[PDB]
């Protein structure tokens, strides 16, 4: 279907008559040699029959008619360029030819000069809609005729070479004759105004909107969804729409945040100093969605066909992509009363699963809640903690009443390890990677309160006296957190267990917490102490020795060693996964002739 | 009476034979696998086998004819069975559990080239037990 362009709404000026004359001139010229090349010469009589041509005469002695056949392919080509928008602005040549004011004619060539590549597409362009006229004039030709489908009524790309010449040649000439007249004709619009700054256009910005008002609506979803839960019959028209959004959002969102990690991770911090600059905003919903995606998938698992691993991937992978420091600095409250109830839900939850787990042994929401706690939930934690550590922007994250809420969260988990069971022994793998995210999340030593007063940036003391009492503060900075021990007590607990060489059946909490928590922690007070950070001196973190280093390091590869004897089994494989930190950790010079022994052990 | 996760595993299965993708095995679509797998045939042989699980005679076996063929069988647990069966072949090792480094020992078989660090970044996805060695448990998980 041929969409026409409309020429009556404009007119011809009359400034541009001289070049339109003038091109008239010269298609009577090409005409005219033309014709002679061809054979046709001057006749005496304009006779068809008689097989002659008078019309060698000067454009100055052809007819008006002759004129206006050369006009009107001229003026409507003009009309459908300026109904374009296509402004035309003042040149020399008028100025130069008004101070000038048996013949062969010759007509300049338009082959030689060579047309810029913006023109080039304006020309492309324009001759396709002088294809599409003339499409519009075959068309009700055909009408006409009844019948017949010319092969021609494919649009102008559909169209071959060979199709599109002779209307390509018409735009090339036509501008071309311009030019070399000089008249220069371009585009009639320039950008009035782009709003860069704005975050909105961001493809990144838009999608996420859609993302949280998606999540809004399913979060509604299960709000309808349990105003049925008290009936017997949940099948609901949401069907639909919470199965799309299983299959639709949680794998979109999977898939575009493992494909942009390093847009979301860095601001073009490190990598792409060029752009990948995700917005201090945007960062701040991306938190936003994370937490109430967190909110939805808590106490509603057992809704979810299935596919609650799905969700676990999503939310790990959002873990890994979450950014503290840029809310911190620049948060909305939104933000902060979510960050605020996500550790307040995580602390009545881990406060109602030391309640069932012990009360409800024997006896739907427990089960879901239960199945939350072994597999939904220590993961999650464990990569918040994973990320707070990788990127440090946990210092100001969790700097007020978040030490706290951590703090006491620390003590629920350090309790649920120290507790065993059956599910406690299938979970020793979690608490061992989960606590050493913690440990090198953490960023005042809260095994050691001895340096952390020294430590400026700290609950307690930067809260000082009154915001002491303000928060939940005990006035005590390890008090608040009882079960946990020191770097000191940790330190004994250690020796002595290498002196004992315990089983792994006998203490699996010991060994499935505390190390990794350790081969964790560590780190972080490498730059906090004089350790990697030899300035700052009596103000780090901590201070250590390289004698304490070498004793522990003495007393873990000897347990390594006793542990040999028992196949050394694949939990220490599992330990193994952040014991590769602490083998970066370890200096080349041991890697010298000090661990060469237990790689050859290995190798055995 | 075939359970309903069963025809599921059969819908992939049946796939697996239906490069295609129109749900009919032609008699060289299906030839290309056996000489995949080493055996030689005519086209006489590929042509006479095919014709006794065609039950409509259009000469392609679909789906419900294939499912047929299936119930002819007793897979009643030779699917978890070649699970276990692979499980402890690539078990070279013979700890019970599956180190990664043989992972790329065997897949080179075929003929593919993954790195060798790589695919213990896949084997970690594996391991959500976080095993670190890939036992039958990570097995079923992935299968
Ligand atoms: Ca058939
Ligand atoms: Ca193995
Ligand atoms: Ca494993």
């Amino acid at each position: 279907n041929p969409q026409p362009v409309d020429t009556s709404n404009i007119t011809i000026p009359e400034k541009l008559e001289y070049f339109i004359n003038k091109y008239a001139e010269h298609s009577h010229d090409k005409w005219s040699m033309d014709k002679l090349a061809n054979g046709w010469i001057y006749g005496e009589i304009y006779s068809d029959s008689s097989k002659v041509q008078p019309l060698m005469k000067p454009y100055k002695l052809l007819s008006e008619k002759e004129k206006e056949i050369y006009r009107w392919p001229i003026k409507e080509s003009l009309k459908t360029m300026l109904a374009w928008g296509w402004r035309i602005e003042r040149t020399r040549e008028g100025d130069s030819m008004a101070l000038y004011n048996g013949y062969s004619p010759r007509a300049i060539d338009m082959s030689n000069v060579t047309l810029s590549r913006d023109l080039h597409a304006m020309a492309e362009m324009m001759a396709e809609n002088y294809h599409n006229i003339w499409a519009k004039k075959k068309k009700m030709e055909l009408e006409s005729k009844g019948g017949g489908n010319h092969p021609l009524l494919v649009p102008y790309d559909t169209l071959t070479a060979k199709e599109k010449a002779k209307d390509r040649e018409k735009a090339q000439d036509i501008l071309k004759f311009l030019q070399i007249n000089g008249y220069a004709v371009s585009r009639g619009f320039k950008d009035l105004e782009l709003d860069t700054p704005s975050i909105e256009k961001r493809f990144a910005y838009s999608f996420l909107q859609q993302l949280i008002r998606y999540v809004d609506e399913a979060h509604q979803y299960i709000l309808e969804f349990d105003g049925g839960s008290r009936g017997k019959g949940e099948h609901f028209p949401y069907e639909q729409e919470i199965k799309f959004f299983a299959k639709v959002v949680l794998p979109l969102i999977d898939q575009y945040f493992k494909n942009h990690r390093l847009y979301f991770l860095s601001a073009a911090s490190r990598p792409l100093c060029s752009g990948g600059h995700a917005s201090n905003k945007e960062k701040e919903m991306v938190t936003s969605l994370f937490c109430k995606l967190g909110v939805l998938v808590r106490h509603r698992i057992s809704l979810f066909g299935n596919d609650a691993t799905s969700i676990v991937n999503c939310l790990h992978i959002l873990g890994q992509t979450l950014d503290a420091r840029t809310v911190m600095k620049t948060g909305l409250e939104s933000v902060k009363s979510a960050l605020r109830a996500f550790l307040d839900n995580a602390a009545e939850d881990l406060e109602k699963t030391m309640e069932n787990l012990k009360q409800g042994q024997f006896t739907k929401g427990v089960t879901q809640i239960i199945n939350y706690t072994t597999v939904a939930l220590l993961p999650m934690l464990s990569s918040l903690f994973e990320h707070i550590g990788q990127h440090q922007f946990g210092e100001d994250l969790i700097l007020e009443d978040v030490q706290v809420s951590c703090y006491r969260i620390l003590t629920s988990l350090y309790a649920l390890g120290t507790s065993k069971s059956i599910y406690v022994e299938r979970q020793r793998s979690a608490l061992g990677e989960c606590l050493a995210a913690f440990a090198g999340a953490f960023p005042v030593a809260f095994l050691e309160t001895h340096l952390d007063k020294h430590n400026i940036y700290s609950i307690y003391n930067t809260k000082s006296s009154r915001e002491r009492a303000a928060l939940s503060l005990p006035t005590n900075v390890e008090d608040v957190c009882p079960n946990i021990p020191s770097l000191e007590k940790l330190m004994e607990e250690i020796v002595e267990l290498a002196e004992s060489g315990i089983r792994y059946t006998q203490m699996p909490h010991v060994m499935e917490v505390i190390l990794p928590m350790l081969c964790s922690y560590m780190s972080r007070w490498w730059e906090h102490g004089p350790e990697n950070n030899p300035e700052r001196a009596e103000m780090c973190c901590t201070a250590l020795n390289s004698e304490h280093m070498n004793t522990l390091l003495g007393n873990i590869l000897k347990i390594i060693y006793n542990n040999l004897g028992i196949d050394e089994g694949a939990w220490m494989k599992r330990l193994a996964v952040f014991s590769q930190p602490i083998i970066n950790k370890v200096k080349p010079q041991l890697l010298k002739t000090h661990f060469l022994p237990l790689m050859e052990k290995l190798k055995k | 009476q075939l359970t309903e996760e069963q025809i599921a595993e059969f819908k992939e299965a049946f796939s697996l034979f239906d490069k295609d993708g129109d749900g009919t095995i032609t008699t060289k679509e299906l030839g290309t696998v056996m000489r995949s797998l080493g055996q030689n045939p005519t086209e006489a042989e590929l042509q006479d086998m095919i014709n006794e699980v065609d039950a409509d005679g259009n000469g392609t076996i679909d789906f419900p004819e294939f499912l047929t063929m299936m119930a002819r069988k007793m897979k009643d647990t030779d699917s978890e069975e070649e699970i276990r069966e692979a499980f402890r072949v690539f078990d070279k090792d013979g700890n019970g559990y599956i180190s990664a480094a043989e992972l790329r020992h065997v897949m080179t078989n075929l003929g593919e080239k993954l790195t060798d660090e790589e695919v213990d970044e896949m084997i970690r996805e594996a391991d959500i037990d976080g095993d670190g060695q890939v036992n039958y448990e990570e097995f079923v998980q992935m299968m």
